[PDB]
């Protein structure tokens, strides 16, 4: 294993499906809200829906 | 363009992701995206530009 900080590590991700990583970078704020926004819907749909 | 940012503690360079080579940072090893003011974690350089030394003949 070798140690990326994780915004650089979704730059790399995000040029692994065609997209070039300035979207990441003028976005980050955005992306991290839309990620922990994400997996809140994740807690509330398991901790319901059985 | 390809590859990473790092530093040797020093000097800044770009290598690619899977094996250390550092390049000098140019304008053929970058693309620009506006400001800077957006990007968490960016910093001051001088990225060297082939050109202006060229057209100085
Ligand atoms: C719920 C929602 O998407 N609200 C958006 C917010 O995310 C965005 O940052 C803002 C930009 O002005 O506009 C509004
Ligand atoms: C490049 C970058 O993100 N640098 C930050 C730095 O500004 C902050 O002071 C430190 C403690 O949170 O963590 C890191
Ligand atoms: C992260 C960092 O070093 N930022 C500095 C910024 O404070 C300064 O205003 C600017 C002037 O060129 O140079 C850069
Ligand atoms: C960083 O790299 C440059 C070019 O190879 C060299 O001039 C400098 O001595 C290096 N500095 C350190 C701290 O390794």
């Amino acid at each position: 294993a070798l140690q990326i900080p994780f915004a650089m590590q979704m730059a790399y991700r995000f040029n692994g499906i065609g997209v070039t990583q300035n979207v990441l970078y003028e976005n980050q704020k955005l992306i991290a809200n839309q990620f922990n926004s994400a997996i809140g819907k994740i807690q509330d749909s398991l901790s319901s829906t059985a | 363009r390809e590859g990473v940012f790092v530093s040797n503690g020093t000097h800044w360079f770009v290598t690619q992701r899977n094996f250390y080579e550092p390049q000098i940072i140019t304008t053929d090893n970058t693309f620009v995206s506006g400001n800077c003011d957006v990007v968490i974690g960016i910093v001051n350089n001088t990225v060297y530009d082939p050109l202006q030394p060229e057209l100085d003949s």
